[PDB]
């Protein structure tokens, strides 16, 4: 059962967090400090609940939020997996299924080294299930998907795998004998143990990924670092619209009008003999892997599709009715491009009026967008991937818009004219996102080392029986130095009160407060900037006026890149700048999705310092209807939540650096907002025995000795940290 | 008890007292059925706005 | 062109002259074609029969006096207007009460956040003034601490109260009845004449 | 605010109810129906002999 070693007085701490929320079949939050392995701690429990099977029944669903982390669950487990195997004697069956669907995809040389994801897999399937399908034998145009057919073999036969595989497993077991990750996938979940992939892939109601069979008998399922939740679960269901898709999908509606002419009875009585089928009995015909391919449910908490074949008999008739859609729906753009409007079901009312047949034919289309190029078969997808965008939109605009909000964004943001307009869809109600995973599931665990205020879980509006806080000592001399600097001398401004560009007097200090950190501290350190801009707004005067004179000089800058291809590049060096004879200082945006997936190790990346209030400060008018929500909900929530906002990707980010437990970190706190929204935010056990001790209004040139102070005593031997053997009581 | 209740609605101290009668289905729940005002001490019911008007045009027709 | 036709219509291509005739003529016949067969839908044949007629004339085939001289012949065109008039009489009042009540409750809603700016600030300018002239001329037995302290407990409590004070909503009980208005009843019980019947008559007799 | 008529038309009134007293029920659906098709035939017949021009 792991305990393996002195394991810090804390599995004992979650040792009956389990034995409350699953016994009980408790929902279940914890607080966990960013100082532990986050499996470690809780998969050694978990999988001793696999083993020890209360009634009968112990699922496994986890999920977290990036892919290479993902792989580092599956790393050392496999030890755990062999840890009791020599100790408990012989070795059990056992299975772990890394199911990251849309990244590693196909071992062909030919599909494989195409960049994206979704427009490749649009070849894939469109050459499976869309080419095969349709011209079933043939020699030449059937070309080769031999790990499918193999799959096809393997169905009638009954394999055993072995334990839990990775992304590159599969890979060069295409050549031998795996037959790719989709279907070996399919034929595992049939038998899955226990399941990890993207906290993205469950929340998908764009084409909702069912990954189990519906069965909520005991439906176990973890979650760690489950913090944006909102900022998944709206982004999941939000809906952009491109003025340049709108005329791409203009093109290719008489495009699509042409298939139709040159086709008169060869695709057609195709359709003829199962329309049919479809006014007879309904039944989908695309449920082999284009059940996945195609928009699964939009609005996934219905009770069914049953009078399908809506006001819509014909195909040009149904082509007509988007004629009568898109060409109204750009009326319905066009000149709305003067006022942002925010009216979600005030909108499909007025459509009403222009739309002839409504809330049948907006909620019966997507398929019957699908189903009349599925008696096609020939459309790529990447060339019909802007359409589903838009029977997609009108299907969500059919069924949830009362709760939820439409927003229409014209004006600028990149577009410094008018020159791309859109507007979005935001459903609001997370909550509703996360209700039919509570239905679906028994009672689930949010696991979050960022979540201080126990009062958001109502902000996911939902229900709880266990909901503490986590408190670990610290025998490891002193976890952190948290300094909260509030500099008297340079007089902190330290939130954009005069904004980030406003005046850079405020900002004639952030390299003094840095360099001295930069000449002190060692051994590289990642910081959070706010944004791109503001990072490029960081360093405007840095270049210009006389700043990296010596920054450059002590240790070396790593810039990130608004593109993700540079923004990796540094990172090859990050990782090899510090293990060198360099300190090499990174430098990087908290809200900018640099910010995951890492986990900073005391090798490199071990100081984080605060830049300004972590909250959003861009995106206009997306407050005010979550505002007006949740003050429909609490009614006191403008000055709550956003603070939290900014806190809960605050030590999201920035308690990131320190894991075990003796792994050092320097997160200081430059910030000028701290009276109590970063004591609100900070860890309960974090602002207990290090956060302002007696070390507030620390000004910088004070706060040197300070980590100097830290460090110096810090680095001597550490002959034992707080190390248990045998079962003393103690009682916390 | 939830039912017929004649309440008053609207006094004047020296003559004019309005009272209306209500039908409840359940507490915070009324319905009204009509309206009977004194004038000096002399009880008329409320004449509805238009069996008035239909009696006063058939007379002048 | 007949009457010089010309529609002017603001949107990025109204060029589809199929598609402005489709909507026209389409909105007027065909809303009562959905007055006639989807208003008792059997299941979705009877919106299929709309759709055939719908595709029917858009083509310019030029059979339709083939079906305008069948268009109401077999129905009553009174009870096809009057549920065109049942509609757009239900429509009209359903789209102005969805007007009003998002028109009346944010407005109310901003209005209780500003009279509560205006409650919670005057309280904090007086109650700090009376603070004052309770600080000095003041008996404070034991200490000169003392109610001073009392008054400097009491008005935290207050911050909450009186909130009902300060939206009143004019007057609906002595200034006038008649904002009632929202008006509701539709009550129900079926329960009436139970156990009348006096027959329990026994016997194992003549 | 009076409703009550003057006794001249309570006087019809009373006169209208012996008249309701009479013809009744069966009869009085019968001679409504009978009254309705005569007329309708009626202007059916005028309108169309105005047709002419
Ligand atoms: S199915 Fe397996 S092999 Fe065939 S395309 Fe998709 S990956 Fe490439």
């Amino acid at each position: 059962y792991f305990p393996y070693d002195y394991i810090y007085p804390e599995q004992f701490s979650y040792m009956r967090e389990l034995k409350r929320t699953l016994d009980a079949k408790g929902h279940g939050v914890l607080e966990m400090p960013s100082g532990t392995g986050k499996t470690v701690s809780l998969l050694a429990l978990i999988m001793a609940y696999q083993r020890a099977y209360p009634l009968e029944v112990t699922k496994l669903i986890y999920c977290s939020r990036t892919v290479p982390e993902i792989e580092k669950v599956i790393e050392e487990l496999r030890k755990l997996l062999n840890f009791y195997e020599k100790q408990e004697g012989e070795k059990l069956p056992f299975l772990g299924l890394a199911l990251s669907s849309r990244k590693n995809l196909c071992i062909h040389p030919e599909v494989t080294p195409l960049r994206f994801g979704k427009d490749v897999d649009g070849k894939c399937h469109s050459l499976t299930a869309s080419y095969v399908r349709a011209q079933y034998q043939h020699d030449t145009s059937l070309p080769h998907c031999r790990f499918y057919e193999e799959f096809d073999a393997h169905g009638r036969e009954v394999p055993l795998p072995a334990g839990i595989y990775n992304l590159d497993d599969l890979k060069a077991l295409g050549r031998r004998q795996g037959w790719c990750p989709y279907f070996l996938a399919r034929y595992s979940i049939l038998h899955a143990n226990v399941v990890v992939y993207s906290y993205h892939y469950l929340l998908d109601p764009k084409i909702a990924d069912l990954v189990s069979k519906e069965l909520a008998r005991k439906a176990v399922v973890v979650f760690d670092e489950a913090h944006n939740i909102d900022n998944v679960c709206i982004d999941s269901m939000s809906v952009n619209l491109t003025r340049r898709t709108l005329d791409r999908c203009q093109g290719n509606l008489e495009t699509l009008q042409k298939t139709v002419l040159r086709i008169k009875e060869t695709d057609e009585q195709r359709l003829r003999d199962e329309y049919r089928r479809l006014v007879e009995g309904l039944r989908e015909a695309s449920a082999a892997r284009e059940t996945d391919a195609h928009l699964a449910n939009p609005v996934l908490p219905d009770e069914v599709l049953q009078e399908a074949v809506p006001g819509s008999i014909r195909t040009a008739e149904h082509f007509l009715g988007f004629l009568r859609r898109l060409l109204e729906y750009v009326k319905w753009r066009l000149r709305v491009q003067h006022v942002v409007q925010e009216s979600p079901p005030a909108f499909l009312s007025g459509l009403a009026q222009r739309v002839c047949i409504q809330r049948k034919p907006l909620r019966f289309c997507a398929e019957r967008l699908r189903s009349l190029l599925h008696t096609l078969e020939i459309t790529d997808l990447a060339d019909f991937s802007p359409l589903t965008l838009l029977a997609n939109f009108a299907t969500l605009v059919s069924t949830y818009a009362k709760g939820f909000t439409i927003i229409i964004e014209p004006f600028d943001d990149r577009t410094p004219t008018i020159a791309n307009p859109i507007l979005h869809f935001s459903c609001m109600d997370a909550s509703l996102a996360i209700k039919p995973v509570f239905e679906r599931f028994q009672s689930v665990i949010i696991t979050s080392g960022t979540l201080s205020p126990l009062d958001i879980y109502p902000k996911i509006l939902d229900f709880h029986p266990v909901t503490m806080a986590t408190f670990t000592m610290t025998l490891a001399r002193v976890c952190l130095c948290p300094m909260i600097i509030g500099r008297g001398n340079d007089q902190v401004a330290i939130s954009s009160k005069f904004e980030t560009r406003e005046d850079i007097a405020v900002i004639r200090n952030y390299g003094n407060l840095l360099l001295e950190m930069s000449a002190v501290v060692p051994d590289g350190i990642v910081a959070f900037f706010t944004s791109y801009q503001y990072m490029e707004s960081t360093v405007a005067s840095w270049y210009e006026q006389g700043i990296l004179e010596n920054i450059q000089r002590n240790k070396l800058l790593f810039i990130e890149t608004q593109d993700g291809a540079e923004t990796s590049v540094a990172l090859e060096k990050y990782q090899e700048a510090c293990e060198n004879g360099r300190g090499a200082i990174l430098l990087s945006v908290a809200r900018g999705k640099v910010s995951e997936g890492i986990d900073f190790v005391h090798h490199y990346g071990r100081a984080v310092i605060m830049f300004g209030v972590p909250y959003v400060y861009t995106q206009s008018r997306i407050l005010k209807a979550r505002l007006e929500y949740l003050r429909d909900q609490f009614q006191i929530r403008e000055n709550d939540f956003l603070t939290f906002d900014a806190m809960r990707h605050a030590a999201q980010c920035v308690g990131r650096a320190i894991r075990g437990k003796t792994d050092y970190g320097l997160m200081v706190f430059a910030d000028k907002r701290f009276a109590r929204g970063d004591k609100r935010g900070k860890l309960p056990r974090w602002i207990q025995e290090h956060l302002t001790d007696a070390n507030l209004n620390l000004t910088v040139d004070e706060g040197v000795q300070v980590a100097k102070y830290f460090l110096r005593q810090m680095a001597q031997p550490f002959h034992r940290e707080d190390q248990l053997g045998l079962s003393l009581l103690s009682l916390e | 008890m939830v039912g017929i209740e004649y309440i008053l609605l609207h006094a004047q101290e020296p003559i004019l007292f309005i009272i209306r009668k209500q039908q409840r289905q359940s507490p915070a729940q009324v319905i009204p059925l009509a309206d009977y005002y004194i004038i000096a001490g002399v009880i008329y019911q409320a004449p509805d706005l238009g069996s008035v008007i239909n009696s006063r045009v058939l007379t002048a027709v | 062109l007949r009457k010089s036709n010309f529609r002017v219509q603001l949107f990025e291509d109204p060029t589809v002259d199929k598609e402005v005739e489709i909507r026209k003529k389409v909105l007027k016949i065909y809303n009562k074609r959905e007055e006639d067969f989807p208003s008792l839908r059997e299941y979705n044949d009877f919106l299929e029969e709309v759709e055939e007629i719908v595709f029917n004339l858009t083509n310019n085939v030029d059979l339709d006096n083939t079906k305008k001289k069948m268009e109401i012949y077999q129905k009553e065109n009174k009870d096809v207007i009057q549920k065109n008039k049942l509609k757009l009489t239900r429509e009209q009042e359903e789209l102005e009460e969805a007007l009003e009540v998002e028109r009346q409750e944010n407005e109310q809603r901003r209005l209780f956040i500003q009279k509560e700016e205006q409650l919670q600030q005057i309280l904090k300018r007086k109650n700090k003034q009376a603070f004052l002239d309770e600080l000095e001329s003041s008996d404070l037995p034991v200490a000169l601490l003392l109610a001073q302290h009392k008054d400097r407990s009491t008005q935290l409590e207050m911050q909450l109260e009186k909130p009902k004070p300060v939206k009143p909503v004019t007057f609906s009980t002595g200034i006038k009845m008649g904002q009632h208005i929202s008006l509701a009843p539709i009550h129900k019980l079926e329960e009436a004449l139970y156990e009348y019947q006096p027959l329990q008559i026994e016997t194992y007799g003549p | 605010l009076r409703t009550k008529p003057d006794p001249e038309v309570e006087e019809q009134e009373k006169q209208l109810t012996t008249d309701a007293a009479r013809i009744g029920a069966d009869a009085a659906q019968k001679q409504i129906q009978s009254l309705n098709k005569m007329c309708s035939n009626l202007l059916e017949k005028i309108s169309k002999e105005e047709r002419e021009s």
